[PDB]
DNA sequence: TAGGGAGTAATCCCCTTGGCGGTTAAAACGCGGGGGACAGCGCGTACGTGCGTTTAAGCGGTGCTAGAGCTTGCTACGACCAATTGAGCGGCCTCGGCACCGGGATTCTCCA
DNA sequence: TGGAGAATCCCGGTGCCGAGGCCGCTCAATTGGTCGTAGCAAGCTCTAGCACCGCTTAAACGCACGTACGCGCTGTCCCCCGCGTTTTAACCGCCAAGGGGATTACTCCCTA
């Protein structure tokens, strides 16, 4: 049983663009770029968590590596939205 | 050779209280240095001392309690058996 | 019992963080894995995967094209100054190039 | 009389194609025996799943056309039309390459 | 077998022609299959050992794709 | 502070020691010298020999060590998924073994005085940069 | 408050830099382009150092700050 | 190569935008200029390079982008 | 004492490599000429060298206080696991997007 | 500027095939409870980072002045383009082989 984040991206698709599709080939360059993303997020996380003596990849890593890896416009809103669903996340349980 | 050689000379121009300094501060950074190879060992040496018993007294609790513990107790020095144990005590 | 309703839901999330939970986990990223750090790092794939899908439906729409090809994706990241600064070490498969000829090339007037 | 276009004209027509298209360009038979020839040398009786062969493909032919790129430049800044090896050998000494 | 010359002139062109290259020295060609050759080893070479350190036989587009990320050159498509 | 004038006298312990284990290993190699001097310097030579295929293994490694930065992490997933030495012996050998030579050495097989390149360059003499002369 | 210390990179300690390197001649437009080319790399090493120190929750920026900062700047 | 107490107040009015009342150690600022240095040092031996390449003896600041270009930090 | 592991060879499904044939499209071969590579030349200006000035970097010295770095105490929280189900994977289906074709229209080149 | 022709566009027609949606199941995500701990909060030390002052000199800088090198300009040619002919071998199809691997058979002896 092989995993993939394809149903996941196509729910993101049609937010962002309701009337459009996406070829399986597009679809496996999608599918690569979220294993690549989130491989070098947690990679960092780990890095961080190591460098700082602590056990716990805690939020603080996950921002921390963002803030780290991402560039400019993209880390403050990447670092926006996961504080948004952080927080409705623990306002609901 | 140097019957064999020939040598061609192309034209050329060629030209103690700094010695003292000089030597005062080579003196006392070698010193500084030593004084923190020094002090690092002599950390080390508590620290792997200390290490050392605690080893030893895993290897204590080791021997005492039951021969299942053996490997789990060893465990507490993150080490399989003293044939490990051994090697970093060593 | 409650009737179990996903973390994801919880968060907003279109992302999986149960999903991500466990590949923290499985990867032995570290010894333990804080509840938050699999929401947070969701949001930001799901952020992520907004951005370049959004400038690669564009692309799409520009070529009259209702699917992304590869094509559009690579046009998208490589037409934008951050996409291209995140994936500028990153091949695409039949990503082609951007169409580009160095002024000096084209003919003299 | 037939006709001729100037010398320039079709490579800038030939450019403008290929910048335009994604399809492979290197031949697929060619490069799976070249494959198959250099990983003799590491291996006897290895196989190569299609997938993996056409993985490798995709990988040098985007090597070679990004290294043109950079050589191109290496060209315009000796005030060149034409590559030329040395434009190669510069552009990989300035990657850390060569 | 020397497979390298089946890497003909007219292939290299057109990468050249997709890489923005108007006029291409005769000497290129002969460099560039140098060029491929050289790359195209290391990677196989990364690639053999994930397949034989998998104690397999068969390389496949994985071991091919950890091969070019271990070499700075990540490929997507292929898989993650 | 008398547990860190411990740890002090505890190495300080050690060290004498070490001392007195490296004076006896000395002792013996003296009566061993005095007495068995030919089977004690084909002892130096072999030794001498070892070290030597032990360094040229070293330097051998040394140069196959970084010949391609891949060797790490292509031999990494198999798990996931003498200087002085040498010297000494030299310098013993140069004492007593009269057979020795300083032109065995490696310090002679390194020395300008044994390069081609030199008398080609500068001739039987030394040379130095610092003589604009 | 600091400014204007970029200019504190001298044309001699470009030319002691270029040297180095190797360079026989420099037209004097290298002078202010070295400075742009040393100030947009020093950003970026300061940058992440900082997001490092933040982390850890000091005030202080360390060395080892610094080497991860660089150790990213490889990658 | 570059002198000590300018660098030093380079990378702290650099810091400013950053974060302010930041404090440097002392090591930390040299693991910065050796950086620096052994950046530009390696950068003009590129743009060098390009200027022995086309013909020329002296750089010129069209070496220093195609040599940044080809590393490819442009 | 017995159970299940070690040895081995037959059985049979999956799947990658290799050959045959055609045929057809792309690579190889020829050759004219053009224009771009490149050598050779003139100038001028722009950059390296030198000298007198200044400026401020660097070293030795004093004083302060922030904050890195360590020890202690506890509870919050994530590891853990047994019970429950529904989200998400693998298989099957179909229709509509897109490509590929053909022929008529507009663009672009190049020579006059 | 004009023009002819060759190259590229666009418009409509055809097809196929893959994307998007549906269905079974499962297994991996979620609910609920226990237990250890780890990292968060307080408190102490004192480390080294910051600020300041005064002297030394050696590095910086303004300007004189040349000549060494950058670049436009001319000539040549040769060698790479563009296009027509010849040839080869890349691509596709279909069958073959066998080779590997997982399941099944049955004795013998270790080990619990």
């Amino acid at each position: 049983r092989k995993e993939s984040y394809s149903v996941y991206v196509y729910k993101v698709l049609k937010q962002v663009h309701p009337d459009t599709g996406i070829s399986s080939k597009a679809m496996g360059i999608m599918n690569s770029f979220v294993n690549d993303i989130f491989e070098r997020i947690a990679g960092e996380a780990s890095r961080l968590a190591h460098y700082n003596k602590r056990s716990t990849i805690t939020s603080r890593e996950i921002q921390t590596a963002v803030r780290l890896l991402l560039p400019g416009e993209l880390a403050k809103h990447a670092v926006s939205e996961g504080t948004k669903a952080v927080t409705k996340y623990t306002s609901s349980k | 050779l140097e019957d064999r050689e020939r040598i061609v000379q192309y034209p050329y121009t060629e030209e103690e209280e700094e010695l003292a300094r000089i030597a005062e501060r080579k003196k006392e950074s070698g010193r500084r240095l030593q004084e923190q190879a020094a002090k690092m060992r002599l950390e080390r040496l508590m620290k792997k001392e200390q290490e050392l018993e605690y080893y030893k007294d895993i290897q204590r609790r080791m021997q005492g309690e039951s021969k299942k513990e053996i490997k789990r107790l060893l465990d507490e020095a993150e080490l399989k058996d003293e044939a490990a144990l051994e090697r970093v005590i060593r | 019992r409650a009737k179990a309703k996903s973390r994801s839901s919880r968060a907003g999330l279109q992302f999986p963080v149960g999903r991500v939970h466990r590949l923290l986990r499985k990867g032995n990223y570290a010894e333990r894995v804080g509840a938050g750090a699999p929401v947070y790092l969701a949001a930001v794939l799901e952020y992520l995967t907004a951005e370049i899908l959004e400038l690669a439906g564009n692309a799409a729409r520009d070529n009259k094209k209702t699917r992304i090809i590869p094509r559009h994706l690579q046009l998208a990241i490589r037409n934008d100054e951050e996409l291209n600064k995140l994936l500028g070490r990153v091949t695409i498969a039949q990503g082609g190039v951007l169409p580009n000829i160095q002024a000096v090339l084209l003919p003299k007037k | 009389k037939p006709h001729r276009y100037r010398p320039g004209t079709v490579a800038l027509r030939e450019i403008r194609r290929y910048q335009k298209s994604t399809e492979l360009l290197i031949r697929k038979l060619p490069f799976q025996r070249l494959v198959r020839e250099i990983a003799q040398d590491f291996k006897t009786d290895l196989r190569f799943q299609s997938s993996a062969v056409m993985a490798l493909q995709e990988a040098c032919e985007a090597y070679l056309v990004g290294l043109f790129e950079d050589t191109n430049l290496c060209a315009i800044h000796a005030k060149r039309v034409t590559i030329m090896p040395k434009d190669i050998q510069l552009a990989r000494r300035i990657r850390g390459e060569r | 077998r020397d497979n390298i010359q089946g890497i003909t002139k007219p292939a290299i062109r057109r990468l050249a022609r997709r890489g923005g290259v108007k006029r291409i020295s005769g000497l290129i060609y002969e460099e560039t299959r140098g060029v491929l050759k050289v790359f195209l080893e290391n990677v196989i070479r990364d690639a053999v050992t994930y397949t034989e350190h998998a104690k397999r036989k068969t390389v496949t587009a994985m071991d091919v794709v950890y091969a070019l990320k271990r070499q700075g050159r990540t490929l997507y498509g292929f898989g993650g | 502070l008398k547990s860190n004038w411990e740890a002090r006298q505890r190495a300080k312990a050690e060290k004498e020691a070490e001392k007195a284990r490296l004076a006896e290993e000395a002792r013996l190699d003296e009566e061993r010298r005095k007495n068995d001097l030919e089977g004690w310097l084909e002892e130096k030579r072999q030794l001498r020999l070892a070290k030597l295929n032990q360094l040229k293994e070293r330097e051998r490694l040394k140069a196959d060590l970084g010949n391609r930065k891949s060797l790490a992490s292509q031999i990494r997933m198999k798990n996931i998924a003498l200087e002085a030495a040498i010297r000494s012996l030299e310098n013993d050998l140069l004492r007593y073994d009269k057979t020795f030579s300083y032109d065995m050495t490696l310090d002679a097989q390194r020395d300008w005085s044994k390069s081609l390149l030199h008398a080609f360059r500068y001739g039987p003499r030394p040379f130095d940069p610092s003589s604009q002369a």
